[PDB]
């Protein structure tokens, strides 16, 4: 109805912002792989400990290329 | 009386504008522990009031020159990053205490401490005995005002290195 | 079964090959699930601001305190500690 | 070099353990006063830049302050809770205001307010 | 009130900020929904206000005479530019979040507040010492090695 489309738009937004603190920070991030991110952060996790993750996978990826 | 009405005048005194009025801002109940920390806060709002007269008063006579100009107007530079700062402390109001301010603004409570002290000590000096005068405020040491003193000497001295580039005359 | 999706965003891979390193992060997501640290999105906040004025991004610094009230204009956000907690170590 | 009051009418299982947080603000006001007073011209190029550094750590001290407030609100922060969460501030500042008494002691000022930082986690 | 000052910055006075011939935009007393404290930076808002109001008054009313009073309105409005442009943002600003104050809408204003002053005695120059012909490209230049960089 609206409200469901209200969300839709309060979300778009933060998704927006969010990717502008992840560009002046320089993380090499982007818009697809942060929304994974964020939502990992939301049910409650140790972000000292996933940022080990993508820290490693990161630094995986090239000894494969 | 609440905290959060004391955040809502604090961030006005920070200006000038004035429960705190108007050399200490008096606040005139509440809780001592609460009237000590706006007086200091307070008082920082009195420095800008200093450092404004100088750049209203002398922006009003034609008769400071040249040098005094890009002075009273290398003043303005460093005040509207003054006005930035309100601008995000203003945003937050809707949480921040007045234990939380106390960080936030213990760096521009020495930028407002040089520069409210560097307009008294070249009070009457035009043209270039004033680029003299914020030159003897560069032996300091401090390497963070010799590095910020350092640049408004790098605007007040463009003047005089314009005549050069073209010494008392006599009309 | 989300944490197979992260291992297929980051490496470009099906789930049928890249099971080495997915074995290697529920090593580590996996008996450090509970936050060890006391949650404040306040303290974490000053820290993005404090981290983007050393960089000479003062401008930046002023924006994201407009950026992070709008989370809590919303409220669709439940932990806004760990997304930040996150977004500022990467 | 400060003195505090507690309170007459106080229990006394508080005020053994108030008197063992204290001396980590007997021991602050006695630093942010170093640094209003050796930022003077008149003391050298050395007690300048001494009393930059030190106040680095004062705004450090001061954000700790503020994480610790903003726990309160949500009760978590029990008095017995508190006389660990300060320990590092507690050495820190123990360390500080022994060299803002000793350079001040006799008077130091250019290298020899360098030796005294050579001799003194 | 934000889209009603907006306006009285413009040049449309009314009950809120009345128009005196004399003086120029302030506001008229007291109001109990806003704080008391405000009451000034607004008067230090107006400062401004008076002076684009004076200025497109002097601009239509064309006053004298002669071909380099008319190029020089004509000119005077360029530069009047930025300020018109920079007043029609605000709004935007104010239609995305409505939780900015009026603190935020003064620090906008920031380049204009330091330059009209400024730019203000030499228009009261020509009208006080009836610089008529070509002498105006003087009068103006010798206000145009000013320090102000803006200027």
């Amino acid at each position: 109805a609206a409200a469901a489309a209200a969300n839709l738009n309060a979300v778009r937004e933060t998704m927006d912002v969010l990717l502008e603190i992840s560009r002046i920070l320089n993380t090499g991030l982007d818009m697809e792989t942060l929304s994974i991110c964020v939502r990992l952060c939301e049910q409650g996790i140790n972000p000292e400990a996933l940022s080990s993750v993508i820290k490693e996978l990161r630094k995986a990826t090239e000894a494969l290329k | 009386i609440t905290e959060a009405a004391l955040v809502r005048d604090i961030l006005y005194v920070f200006q000038g504008i004035d429960n705190i009025k108007m050399n200490c801002y008096k606040v005139e109940n509440l809780s001592r522990s609460l009237r000590d920390t706006a007086v200091r806060l307070s008082e920082l709002g009195w420095l800008h009031n200093k450092i404004r007269r100088y750049t209203d008063q002398r922006s009003l006579d034609r008769s400071f020159g040249l040098v005094g100009q890009s002075f009273c107007a290398a003043l303005h530079q460093e005040l509207r990053e003054y006005y930035r700062l309100l601008s995000v402390l203003h945003s937050q109001l809707q949480s921040l205490t007045l234990r939380r301010l106390l960080v936030w603004t213990y760096d521009p409570k020495i930028r407002l401490k040089t520069l409210a002290a560097l307009v008294d000590h070249c009070q009457g000096r035009k043209g270039g005995e004033l680029a003299s005068a914020v030159h003897a405020y560069t032996k300091t040491g401090d390497p963070y005002m010799r590095s910020l003193v350092q640049h408004i000497l790098s605007l007040v001295s463009h003047p005089v290195l314009s005549f050069l580039y073209r010494v008392a005359s006599d009309p | 079964v989300l944490l197979q999706n992260l291992c297929c965003r980051i490496l470009g891979r099906s789930e049928a090959d890249v099971a080495q390193q997915f074995q290697y992060a529920v090593r580590v997501i996996g008996s450090n699930f509970a936050p060890t640290v006391e949650r404040d999105e306040f303290l974490v906040a000053e820290k993005i601001k404090k981290e983007l004025i050393r960089q000479r991004r003062e401008a930046d610094a002023a924006l994201f305190s407009e950026l992070h009230r709008k989370l809590h204009s919303q409220g669709v956000l439940k932990n806004k500690w760990s997304i930040l907690y996150l977004l500022l170590s990467l | 070099s400060r003195t505090f009051l507690v309170d007459p009418n106080l229990d006394l299982s508080i005020r053994e353990l108030v008197h063992r947080i204290l001396p980590v603000a007997a021991s602050y006001s006695a630093v942010t006063r170093f640094i209003e007073e050796k930022s003077s011209f008149e003391y050298g190029q050395v007690n300048h830049a001494l009393a930059a550094a030190m106040r680095t750590l004062v705004k450090e001290h001061l954000i700790l302050v503020s994480q610790l407030e903003q726990l309160h609100r949500q009760g978590l922060l029990s008095l017995q809770k508190l006389w660990f969460y300060i320990q590092p501030a507690m050495r820190t500042m123990d360390i500080l205001a022994s060299l803002a008494t000793s350079v001040d002691k006799g008077e130091c000022l250019g290298g020899s307010t360098l030796s005294l930082l050579h001799d003194r986690q | 009130m934000i889209h009603e000052l907006l306006l009285a910055l413009s040049g449309y006075p009314g009950s809120i900020f009345t128009w005196n011939k004399r003086s120029g935009l302030q506001v008229s007393q007291d109001f109990p929904f806003l704080h008391p404290s405000e009451t000034s930076v607004l008067n230090r808002l107006c400062r401004l206000g008076t002076d684009y109001i004076r200025f497109t008054e002097f601009i239509e009313q064309y006053t004298l005479h002669g071909i380099y009073l008319r190029a020089f309105c004509t000119g005077l409005d360029s530069v009047l530019q930025p300020y018109r442009q920079a007043l029609l943002d605000l709004e935007q600003e104010f239609l995305g979040d409505p939780h900015l104050s009026i603190s935020h809408v003064n620090y906008f204003l920031d380049q204009f507040q330091l330059l009209f002053p400024s730019v203000m005695v030499v228009v009261e120059q020509i009208k006080s010492q009836k610089i008529h012909g070509c002498q105006i490209l003087e009068t103006v230049y010798k206000h145009s090695c000013g320090g102000l960089p803006p200027v």
